[PDB]
DNA sequence: TGCATCCGTGAGTAGA
DNA sequence: TATAATGGGAGCACGGATGCA
């Protein structure tokens, strides 16, 4: 987000959580989300 | 954007760090009543009401530009709290 | 005006009344019209038959039943919160099987709610609307299975909890297996209970190779059915001793006996039909002479063992096909609801048989009505198809009877709907709409009646067809359903037709849903119309052709969230559909006959009919719903009026001279305005506001109650205890406040005072009272006030008081006080509008006139769209509309343009030229030229290649104009617009949701009782819920004080949030955040599971978080 | 057990579980007391132990304890712990809390990217304490009680207590969000700016982080207190501070729709 | 079956009366045990479902009372064809009988409801999610009780102390306890009549301050 | 070892972040058997006890920063010279 | 006293005994005239607490002035009424039950 | 199918054309409400492996 | 599985 | 060793 | 407190984990 190394205290577990699963309702042998979901 | 946000986020090793300093600060300023400021009085924010200008009651805006100034030293382990807090209400009674 | 319709097709049939599905069904259930004896065995008199006689005097017998008449009008109902209904009364007779003699009499079996008119009920003072439920319909139906390729599984289905389901299959190791109530068994060792010998099966499906093998046990003939019977007891039944009379007591009570297991008729109907078989009765098996013996199950064998072998003329079954697929009506559900509380009554009145005295019973003392009416009103009050019903205007009304629903009590349960049931079937053509359904989680499980569509009385929908003969095309209109429609070749309604011959060598035409090019001699059917294909609200949308079916949902379902305006106009550009709506819902008030008017006043129209009798209509005037909108009757007459049979007397809400109007017609631009209508919002001129457009009444009710409590009744009254004049200004003697009044929020409606909780008044507050030299009040003010965001003029008042006649509060209640409030909604910033083509938005901004982009004669238009919200959406019907409504602006006139014929391209463009000359030639009679604006605008658009270079000005601007484009100038500079705006009249409504409602806020208040979290919603004016999700955000900000502070102080920590609150207003910081309450509830519920839960330090030294209050 | 508005009474179905449970343990220590025969007391101890399992957990073993004439299973305290409405879930890792409204958003071109307008009522609820100290710090009221009156009616309000609450959330921040919260720029930091009519306006940039147009999507403010609370709001979760996404690394705030029409 | 009570229970509480038959029985009778078993099952089975069934616990005759009420209501809506008044439940229970208490014995039979009791269509929301706390005080309650000290103690020192002191003395802000006059006499060494009159004395004085700086008008209510 | 988010989530260390996901009663017995202690080491935990979470300002890196004046640091420094 | 750790365990019917307040005999609610709390039921404040802050249930000691006292007459303890919120009560069952939690 | 569409949005649908579409429509509206609430299990299942 | 039908078939033994 | 059983999961806010 | 009466009545889907054949 600010182009920079991470300071310390942030936390990733949630932000990484997050990224991951904001574009799960664009996500369209398996394709997709079930997928994804799979993996 | 607050002003001069990328220097204060130059200061420290972590943006929380700041986010700490910033808010003890603020603190600071409203336990004593903005009588312990490090800004001289041109220097001091202002606020515009019906009448005039006067002193921004934001103590977070005051620490802010305290912090751009460069006169205040932050970091772990400099002082006792308790003596600091003895020294402060001496210095600065309430 | 003049109204211009389009469209070569000529409808051979009007709509049929499209409240049939609630009115004519309920009807067909209660059948009051019809006398006892020639009441048919469906419907209630179904469940008087079924039931009775009730028998183990020995004998109670069901002779008749009569409905009275309603012991209040329908207004009272709704007024006094009652609900609308006739008593129920059942005349029955005590027989003796010793002594000869009967006794007979009618008994009071309680009330039984009516329908209306207009197809709902009236349940408790509130309109309801129960909601048709679609399900899979009763039957034989054979699927292939799914874990074996080659063989197949045979369901034979009954009624929702009319018995178990049955499934029939070949198992791997080569038996017949059949499963009940989750057990699978040899069928064998039934079919040798209903009496079948090996012979006879041999003889019968030895036709099939090696089937009939697995079908052989020596075991199982080797017994006589006796045997088998008691075998197959112990087998469903372990546990219970196997007696041969509780043996036939359970098979037959569970596979026989009808009172228990019943197939539907339209099921009957279905096994007789696929089978090729008559059912004796509804019952599979049926007993007889002391056996048992079989209708079902060997035809079903035999089509289970013809279809596995691959024999021709078997076919499996498809689930989710119309045909197989039924609606269970208003009055089927009622019925059936009827039938399970009227069986209660089978154990009072053997129970009170058994038991005092045999010699003295009457019908009277045997039957206890409670049950029943219990049954019933559980039904209208607290089912899942009994619905609010919502009248926001007509049409939502009109629309959600005829709501068909795959959810509710025997039907499917959410997250259980695979795409299957959610998908439109092939066979949804004139039935259900494939347009018209909620988005999201509800999508394709409710859907909405076709307006052609039709729904017998087997409970399955058909739509109409007319017949065609040799290439003519016949008047004669057929019902079909599903099934009878995959017979046919089917061709579509748009076919050429010169006179009532086909004029096209090749036809469009469909073959069970499959599209087909064929010839006219092959054709055996026609459609009636395009409109039988969509619902009603979808009918509604013109242009629907050039809309994507997503959008034209969007349109179709915001119709019914249209607030009724005060100056509500019909569209522009109508579909042709807009007066049936207005008719069916009974909105507005027509003439009985030819005739006279006498008189015409506001609250009511007097008419002379040509009979000679004086008929007076009374009007409904300001009337509040149960959406809370306005409904009122607008008298479309005057005094000495000739009119004829079935003409408009008043207009109701939401109509204008008989037509449906939803909103209002606006002058519209499609262009960018400073980022006003970013993103789907809305600009609008001040103009609207002037002429009062987009302005809508709403009324609320607000009721209080003064009850008697053991320290003292609560009264209503204009004492109230330390208040003022100017709080006590508006109410009346009473304490009820004046009618007329303006209230604003904190001022009192209903005064009323309570007695005081017995309290220790704090040493401070007691010497308080002193110091004023005043002593403390015996009560304390209760009194109903007005909510925060809300108020207006009171209109109404109503005080219900006990000690009174007529009146009877519920126990405990002195009295009971209304207060009606109504308040003139102008549109503002926030308020929702949508046209009928999906686009939709909140008006962002509303400008001055001067600031609107105005035309080169100095009127400006109503209201800004983006164009960026088309070509995503891919609705084009509003471009279509906007242009046809640019002619008709000037042309001043109006047009019909039904869905998939109606008004072309070309045809707007002869419009679009005619309007231009009376847009153009006046200004050029006027004796004034072409504008220099305008000039640079014509050389911009010659670059943009929109006109043809060369040409004449006048030329080139109707070059434009015959596109839907003018020259707009900005208000603001008096600069052009760099190219032509598409400027034309758009039909815009204004929808239920607006900003006034929905805004709230919150410092402090109410917290709840175990948790001391503040309480949810507006209307109790709690918090706003912080969840997982939003706590999961500030951690990923890392902000630590912030959660935290949402997490104590913000919501269940007591000491933390007084400190907080008492910080604050002194002017300090807020303190330090202490544990929360959640959290201590949570560590006392987990102490009641017996697990000990211990705070500990980092020594591992037991810390109190209780501070000693839970410590002995 | 609490008597409601009605003047009847409410209570949790636990106390109805407890009730079988002290029932049937009465009535087998009678049982025991007058010497009744081993069925008798067998039958009761097995009623006694599915008494203590439907209150512990109910519905886990055999049929759910239902109350007379309803088909809804009773609660117990393992249905209280687990479950999406269970203690854990919606009590304690989310809460509803105070200092906190709603409303419908709508475009706010004129806005700068670190503002956004707040409806002055909104704003005169959410603040009302420090309006309430701003009050008694000027000449408006004489003490707190009496502004707090002052507020209570709506005709009431002078135009004195506006420019005291102007002067009150000078430098402060409020916090936006809309749901669902897909990732942590569901939840933003904004400097509010009072505005007349009763909408929320947003900023264009903003929108694509929060996923929301206006077709009447709606949004929920929220007030942080403490000095900590608004130094980490206005450093940390400020808008115009955060224009990447944690995501991609990529901007987040960029020109789209009308903006890149016009440029 | 149906009155409130489990089946097994009811089976208990009949073992409980079949107990009691065959500790009372009589074989010298010539009368099957059936007989006299019977009767002990059905009252120790009705002295149950009465006892119970409630979750506000009511008196068995008070039961009786209010099942009676019930027959007659049903008998009256049987014969008339609609729900009865209060009146003329009234009439059909007899002497003694009016509308009054017919409406309280109804209220009085009114049984709780529960907490979970479903809102929605879904499992989302509960009843009790909409009952307010009216117990605890709000925040605004704790302030305006604070802030009431506060005002207090600011203007009671305006004048001597010891008649101020025997003000509070009496209403209890010292000690939390009203003192009687020859105890709030004893306190200081006084006695009796002097004490009453000064604090009317005081209150008179009370009337002065305040009433000069009118700090006290808002938490009157 | 590979197992799923959920498998995973569910193995956590943490007894009171382990039953607050699912499985409730399984999470608890094991826990109450074990006679678990939750060190209250991640997020959820300290979210349900409503404590500062360890991270962002309320990390144990830059939560014991202090901020002082010139003139209060060269009185402390007077104190700690004659003293 | 700061809570660094959270501890989970069995209670023994021995701890489980050193948390109530008093054992719930009777099983009944509150009074339904008087509508109090019955002696010796669920809602009994002779074992879980006040009703009203620093009052007892005959209202003998009605003040402050007396916290830790126990009234004599009506049994209930002088404190805040905030423990009812924190005060366990308990039953002893005849025989022993399994918690279903450790079986199935 | 074997028919396409032939004709666009600027000429309109026949009510043929405009059933056919109606499948795939309400198939991507179904597929839409059931993805929503799949991710948002998982999302809720990275939150809690990953919290710490 | 069922108290009721074990307690049936407890009395069945007498 | 693989088939089969029970058990436990299934987005958020708003409103009602 | 006394004829005799004696066994109930309702009612999708995929995963991990363990149990069994
Ligand atoms: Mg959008
Ligand atoms: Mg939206
Ligand atoms: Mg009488
Ligand atoms: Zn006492």
């Amino acid at each position: 987000s600010m182009a920079r190394p991470v300071s310390i205290g942030e936390a990733v577990g949630i932000v990484a959580a997050q990224s991951i699963g904001e574009p799960g309702t664009q996500l369209t042998i398996t394709q997709g989300l079930p997928r994804v979901i799979e993996l | 954007a607050e002003p001069g946000i990328d220097k204060l986020f130059g200061m420290v090793d972590s943006k929380y760090r700041l986010t700490v300093v910033v808010a003890k600060r603020a603190q600071q300023l409203l336990r004593h009543g903005f009588k312990n400021t490090v800004l001289e009085p041109e220097e001091r924010p202002k606020m515009q009401t019906l009448e005039g200008l006067f002193d921004d009651p934001n103590a977070v805006t005051w620490a802010m530009k305290e912090l751009l100034t460069g006169r205040l030293v932050f970091g772990e382990n400099l002082v006792p709290e308790d003596r600091l807090q003895k020294e402060m209400e001496r210095l600065y009674p309430v | 005006m003049e109204i211009k319709r389009f469209g070569r097709i000529r409808e051979v049939i009007p709509l049929p009344p499209l409240t049939e599905i609630q009115v004519e069904s309920y009807r067909r259930a209660l059948q009051a019209d019809v006398p006892p004896e020639k009441r048919e065995n469906v419907g209630i008199q179904a469940a008087f038959r079924e039931t009775f006689p009730i028998e183990e005097g020995l004998v109670l017998d069901f002779l008749e039943y009569r409905l009275g008449e309603p012991p209040f009008p329908q207004d009272e109902c709704r007024e006094k919160d009652l609900t609308y209904q006739a008593p129920l009364y059942a005349r029955l007779q005590l027989i003796h099987k010793d002594t000869g003699l009967i006794k007979e009499d009618e008994v009071f079996l309680g009330h039984i709610p009516l329908m209306t008119e207009d197809g709902s009920f009236i349940i408790n003072g509130a309109d309801r609307v129960i909601v048709s439920q679609i399900h899979r319909s009763p039957g034989v139906y054979f699927t292939p299975d799914p874990a074996r390729p080659g063989r197949y599984i045979a369901s034979i289905i009954p009624l929702p909890k009319r018995g178990p389901w049955i499934d029939l299959e070949v198992e791997p190791n080569g038996v017949v297996s059949m499963k009940v109530n989750k057990r699978k068994f040899p069928l064998v060792l039934l079919l040798r209970v209903l009496g079948y010998d090996q012979e006879t099966l041999a003889r019968e499906l030895g036709a099939y190779g090696e089937l009939v093998q697995g079908l052989m046990d020596e075991s199982v003939f080797a017994m006589r059915p006796e045997e088998a019977l008691i075998r197959l007891f112990t087998l469903l039944r372990p546990g219970d001793p196997p007696k041969r009379d509780k043996a036939v007591a359970y098979v037959y009570g569970l596979i026989a006996d009808p009172r228990r297991y019943d197939l539907g008729e339209a099921g009957r109907y279905k096994a007789e039909e696929k089978l090729g078989i008559r059912l004796s009765g509804r019952t599979l098996a049926r007993f007889e002479d002391g056996e048992f013996k079989d209708e079902v199950f060997l035809p079903t064998l035999r089509y289970l063992f013809a279809l596995t072998a691959g024999v021709p003329g078997h076919e499996v079954d498809d689930i989710d096909h119309l045909g197989n697929r039924r609606i269970r009506t208003v009055g089927e559900l009622m019925t059936d609801q009827f039938r399970v509380g009227l069986a209660r009554l089978a154990r009072g009145v053997r129970e009170r048989m058994l038991m005092g005295s045999e010699d003295s019973l009457t019908p009277a003392k045997l039957v206890n009505s409670r049950p029943l009416e219990a049954a019933i009103r559980e039904f209208f009050s607290r089912s899942q198809l009994s619905q609010f019903k919502d009248e926001t205007n007509p049409l939502s009304s009109l629309r959600h009877k005829r709501r068909i629903s795959a959810l509710g009590p025997g039907g499917l349960t959410r997250e259980r709907a695979g795409f299957d049931v959610r998908d439109v079937h092939r066979t949804h053509y004139g039935r259900i709409c494939p347009v018209e359904t909620p988005e999201g989680a509800n999508i394709g499980l409710i859907t909405s009646l076709a307006a052609y569509a039709r729904v017998d009385e087997l409970g399955f929908i058909r739509t109409p067809y007319r017949r065609v003969v040799g290439g003519v095309v016949t008047d004669e209109v057929v019902y079909m359903t599903a099934t009878e429609e995959d017979r046919y070749t089917i061709a579509q309604a748009n076919t050429p037709l010169e006179g009532n011959r086909i004029a096209a060598e090749r036809v469009v035409a469909r073959r069970k849903g499959e599209p087909v090019i064929v010839s006219p001699e092959e054709v055996e059917f026609m459609d009636v119309s395009p409109k039988q294909v969509f619902s009603v609200n979808t009918n509604l949308i013109p242009f629907l052709e050039h809309d994507d079916a997503n959008r034209a949902l969007m349109g179709s379902n915001m119709q019914t969230q249209a607030v009724p305006l005060i100056r509500a106009q019909a569209p522009v550009v109508m579909t042709g559909l807009e007066e049936r709506v207005v008719r069916d819902s009974l909105a507005a008030l027509y003439a009985e006959e030819d005739g006279e008017v006498a008189k015409v006043d506001g609250n009511r129209i007097v008419v002379r009919y040509e009979d000679g009798r004086l008929v007076e209509y009374p009007l409904r005037r300001f009337y509040r719903s149960n959406q809370g909108t306005a409904l009122d009757q607008r008298p479309r007459v005057v005094v000495g009026q000739r009119v004829r049979k079935g003409d408009l007397l008043a207009d109701g809400p939401a109509s204008e001279n008989g037509f449906l109007a939803l909103g209002q017609n606006v002058l519209v631009a499609i262009m960018p305005f400073d980022g006003y209508n970013f993103e789907d919002a809305i600009v609008i001129s001040e103009e609207l506001l002037k002429r009062d457009f987009y302005t809508s009444i709403h009324i609320e009710r607000y009721e209080i109650e003064a009850r008697d409590t053991k320290l003292g009744p609560e009264r209503i009254t204009r004492d109230i205890p330390h208040l003022s004049e100017a709080a006590l200004r508006d109410l009346d003697e009473e304490g009820v406040v004046r009618i007329g009044a303006e209230v604003k929020p904190g001022d009192i409606l209903v005064g009323r005072t309570s007695f005081k909780g017995e309290s220790e008044p704090t040493p401070e507050e007691r010497l308080l009272r002193s110091i004023f030299g005043e002593k403390a009040r015996d009560v304390k003010d209760t009194s109903l006030r007005v909510p925060p965001g809300e108020g207006g003029i009171v209109v109404r008042t109503v005080r219900l008081r006990r000690g009174d006649p007529g009146v009877e509060l519920k126990p405990g209640v002195r009295e009971v006080v209304r207060v009606y409030v109504a308040q003139k909604r102008k549109l503002q910033v926030g308020d929702k509008l949508a046209n009928r083509h999906g686009n939709k938005g909140v008006v962002a901004k509303i400008l001055p006139v001067e600031d609107m982009p105005h035309l080169p004669d100095g009127t400006p238009v109503d209201v800004i769209l983006n164009p960026l919200g088309v070509p995503s959406r891919m609705n084009l019907g509003q471009i279509l509309e906007t242009h046809l409504g640019l002619a008709g602006y000037f042309l001043g006139q109006r047009y019909i343009s039904p869905i998939f014929d109606g008004a072309k391209e070309p045809e707007i463009k002869e419009l679009l030229a005619q309007a231009f000359e009376v847009y153009f030639g006046k200004r050029k009679g006027e004796g004034f030229g072409v504008d220099k604006r305008e000039v640079e605008v014509l050389r911009r658009a010659e670059k943009l290649g929109l006109v043809t270079p060369g040409k004449t000005p006048e030329e080139q601007l109707k070059e434009l104009f015959l596109q839907g484009k003018v020259v707009l100038y900005d208000g603001r500079t008096g600069e052009p617009i760099e190219g032509p705006i598409v400027v034309g009249q758009m039909f815009i409504m204004k929808l239920y949701h607006m900003v006034e409602d929905k805004m709230h806020a919150r410092s402090t208040g109410p917290y709840s009782l175990i948790t001391q979290q503040p309480l949810g919603g507006k209307a109790q004016f709690g918090g706003q819920r912080f969840g997982e999700m939003e706590v999961w955000a500030l951690e990923a900000y890392g902000a630590a004080h912030t959660l935290q502070e949402m997490l104590t102080l913000k919501s269940d920590d007591i000491e933390g949030r007084n400190a907080a609150y008492e910080a604050i207003i002194k002017g300090e910081d807020v303190p330090e955040p202490s544990v929360p309450e959640s959290f201590r509830v949570l560590v006392k519920e987990l102490q009641a599971l017996a697990l000990d839960v211990q705070t500990l330090d980092e020594k591992d030294n037991p810390v109190d978080i209780f501070e000693g209050l839970a410590s002995k | 057990m609490v008597q409601v508005d009605g003047g009847r009474f409410a209570t949790s179905d636990l106390n109805d579980l407890y009730r079988r449970l002290i029932n049937r343990n009465n009535r087998l220590k009678k049982l025991l007391a007058q010497g009744a025969p081993e069925i008798i007391i067998r039958n009761e101890k097995r009623m006694l132990q599915e008494a203590v399992d439907a209150l512990l957990d109910n519905g886990r073993r055999g049929a759910p304890v239902t109350n007379p004439g309803s088909d809804r299973p009773l609660r117990s305290l393992t249905d209280i712990l687990s479950g999406k409405q269970g203690r854990f879930r919606q009590n304690l890792l989310g809460k509803r809390v105070d200092y906190s409204g709603r409303s419908v958003i709508v475009v706010g071109p004129q806005l700068k990217l670190h503002q956004c307008g707040l409806p002055k009522r909104m704003a005169l609820e959410l603040f009302k304490p420090f309006l309430l100290k701003k009050m008694e710090e000027k000449g408006i009221a004489p003490n707190v009680k009496a502004a707090r009156r002052m507020l209570e009616r709506q005709r009431d309000i002078k135009d004195e207590v506006w420019d005291a609450l102007e002067e009150v959330i000078h430098g402060k921040v409020v916090l936006l969000n809309r749901a669902p919260t897909l990732h942590r720029l569901g939840i933003q930091a904004f400097q509010p700016v009072l505005v007349e009519g009763q909408s929320i306006q947003l900023h264009p940039l903003v929108c694509e982080a929060f996923n929301a147009d206006f077709d009447g999507d709606q949004m929920a403010v929220h007030v942080p207190l403490s000095s900590f609370a608004q130094a980490e709001a206005r450093i940390q979760m400020l808008s115009a501070h955060n224009l990447l996404s944690p995501a991609s690394g990529e901007p987040l705030a960029k020109p789209s729709r009308d903006i890149i029409l016009g440029l | 079956t149906g009155r409130g009570l489990s089946f097994l229970d009811l089976i208990q509480e009949g073992n409980q009366g079949l107990i009691r038959a065959v500790e009372k029985f009589e074989y010298k009778r010539r009368f099957k045990f059936s007989t006299y078993a019977t009767w002990w099952i059905r009252q120790a089975i009705n002295r149950a479902i009465a006892d119970q069934a409630r979750t506000i616990r009511i008196p068995v005759h008070m039961v009786e009372t209010i099942n009676k009420l019930s027959r007659t209501a049903r008998q009256l809506q049987q014969e008339l064809g609609r729900e009865p008044t209060y009146e003329e439940i009234a009439e059909a229970m007899g002497p003694g009988w009016d509308a009054k208490r017919v409406e309280e014995t109804l209220k009085i039979a009114q049984e709780p409801v529960s907490l979970e009791t479903p809102i929605g269509d879904e499992k989302d929301s509960f009843y009790g999610d909409f009952i307010p706390d009216e117990h605890l005080p709000s925040p605004v309650d704790a302030a305006t009780q604070s802030l009431l000290s506060e005002e207090l103690e600011k203007a009671l020192s305006k004048l001597s102390e010891r008649e101020a002191m025997v003000l509070k003395l009496r209403k209890g802000l010292i000690d939390g306890r009203e003192h009687t006059l020859e105890e709030v006499g004893a306190f200081f060494g006084v006695t009796r009549e002097r004490i009453r009159q000064i604090e009317n004395k005081a209150l008179r004085k009370l009337k002065y301050h305040e009433s000069r700086t009118r700090k006290l008008r808002d938490f009157l209510d | 070892l590979l197992m799923g988010v959920t498998k995973s989530a569910l193995s956590t260390k943490s007894w009171l972040s382990a039953a607050s996901f699912q499985n409730t009663t399984h999470v608890l017995t094991e826990a109450a058997i074990a006679g678990k202690k939750d060190e209250l080491i991640g997020l959820k935990e300290n979210v349900i006890l409503g404590r500062l979470i360890p991270a962002g300002t309320g990390s144990d890196f830059v939560r014991f920063t202090q901020v002082v004046d010139q003139k209060t640091l060269k009185a402390i420094e007077e104190a700690r010279k004659e003293a | 006293k700061e809570v660094r750790k959270v501890r989970i365990a069995l209670a023994s019917p021995e701890k489980i005994r050193s948390w109530s307040y008093g054992e719930v005999e009777k099983p009944e609610t509150i009074n339904y005239r008087t509508l109090k709390p019955e002696r010796d039921g669920l809602f009994d404040e002779r074992i879980f607490g006040p009703i009203k802050d620093y009052e007892c249930a005959c209202g003998k000691y009605k003040r402050q002035r007396f916290e830790g006292k126990v009234c004599e007459r009506c049994g209930v303890e002088v404190t805040k009424s905030i423990v009812r919120r924190y005060r366990m009560g308990h039953i002893e069952l005849a025989t022993p039950a399994a918690h279903i939690w450790f079986v199935k | 199918f074997e028919v396409p569409v032939r004709s666009s949005f600027r000429e309109g649908l026949t009510v043929l054309e405009y059933f056919i579409s109606s499948h795939g429509a309400r198939k991507g509206g179904a597929d839409t409400a059931l993805r929503t609430a799949d991710s948002g299990y998982l999302t809720r299942k990275l939150v809690d492996v990953t919290h710490e | 599985s069922d108290p009721v039908r074990q307690y049936l078939h407890e009395i069945g033994q007498v």
